[PDB]
This record gives C-alpha cells, structure tokens and sequence, in this order.
C-alpha cells in the first residue's frame, strides 16, 4: 500500500487529536491514495473530535501559513505530503 | 486532396469542440446558477426553522 | 445568535501536469 | 508576470475580499522568495485587512474541504498556486 507514517516534526496541537488524525489518515491511505480524500478525512476527524470547525490540506508543492486555534493545528506528514490540520478556531 | 481533407476534418473537429464548449458552458452555468440558488435558499431560510 | 454557513465550494484539485 | 488571478471556476466571496486576497497573495509571493515566507507575508496582510486570524492555501498541489462561509471563501488556482482559501470567523 502506502507508507502512511505520520512523522510530526512540528506538532503544535493536541497529542490525542494528532494521534486520532494520524490513525484516520493511515486508514484512509490504506483505503485509497487520494491525498484530497485523506485531507478531507483528517479534517472531518479533527472537527468531530474537537468540535467545528477543522480544516486539513494535503499537497506536494505548497506553502501556507496556519491561522488556527491553539492545540488544534496538527501538521503531520505521512512521508513528504504535510497534512496540516490547522483547525481555524 | 487528403491533406486539405485532413485540414477540413481538423477544422470540423475544432468547430465541434467550440460548439460543444459553448453548449457545455451554458449547461454548467445553468447548473451553477441552480445550485447557487438552492444554496442561497438553504442559507437564508434554514430547513429546520 | 449566529450560525455556521455550510456553503462548501466543491471543486476537485488536481496535481501539476 | 507572476499573476495570482482566477477565472470563474469556484469563487464564492465578496468581490472586494477576493480581489484583496488575490492581490495580497501576489504581493507576498513577489516580496518573499520562499513559499513559507510568502505565506507569512500573506497571513500578515490577511490579519491586517480581514482581521485575525485568516489563512490562505496556495500551491501547486493542494486540496481543501471545510465549512466555507459565505462571502469569504475561495477554491481556485492563483497562477501556479491553487488558491483554496475560505474564511469562517
């Protein structure tokens, strides 16, 4: 399948939310290789476990500044695609 | 003759592409307008009012 | 109060080709 | 010229807000030679104009699916960067 190993070099978020998002991302990567679907699943899991609303983005060549809430902006990369679940609020 | 015919066939294909582009753009605009109208109705008047 | 608008802008994002 | 413009694909925002966001992204990208620094400058412009805190996602490969609020949302491409920025709060 795909090496969905989320190595959080910079994790400015809740550990439990980050671990739940990483497990959901690993399951979604095992299901399919769609990075957009993986990011949507991560955002949905973060918003379900930490109330509305949470946004997560997965891409390859992108640079974004996270404007999110404290303990909810998880930037975990399953390899090189930095899935930054910056829950804005 | 075949060269002019290949040019004419490419022209017919391109003209069909343009006409289908016009028709599909009209269809996409109509669908987007209908979806925007439905979304605006839902946002203004909530279904669970 | 004020609610949350779920007006999602759906458009599939492709990679560079 | 590095034009962070857009076409009518998915652009649901106030016209002034969308124009200001595109101009701020283009100005930040021109001012900063790094993607992260351009993101920082664009986020500073967003937090100065549309108040804190606002974020913009722009890159070659990306994807966003969240609660896009009315008159403050975008999902398009700004030049080589995919402009998917929605503001909610």
């Amino acid at each position: 399948m795909c090496d969905r190993k989320a190595v959080i070099k910079n994790a400015d978020m809740s550990e439990e939310m980050q671990q739940d998002s990483v497990e959901c991302a690993t399951q979604a990567l095992e299901k399919y290789n769609i990075e957009k679907d993986i990011a949507a699943h991560i955002k949905k899991e973060f918003d379900k476990k930490y109330n509305p609303t949470w946004h997560c983005i997965v891409g390859r060549n992108f640079g974004s500044y996270v404007t999110h809430e404290t303990k909810h902006f998880i930037y975990f990369y399953l390899g090189q695609v930095a899935i930054l679940l910056f829950k804005s609020g | 003759v075949q060269s002019k015919v290949n040019l004419k066939y490419d022209s017919w294909h391109k003209e069909v592409l343009s006409k289908f582009g016009q028709m599909l753009g009209s269809n996409m605009t109509e669908f987007h307008s209908q979806i925007s109208k439905s979304r605006q109705e839902l946002e203004q008047h909530s279904v669970d009012t | 109060p004020r609610e949350i608008v779920t007006y999602t802008k759906e458009t599939q994002t492709p990679v560079m080709a």
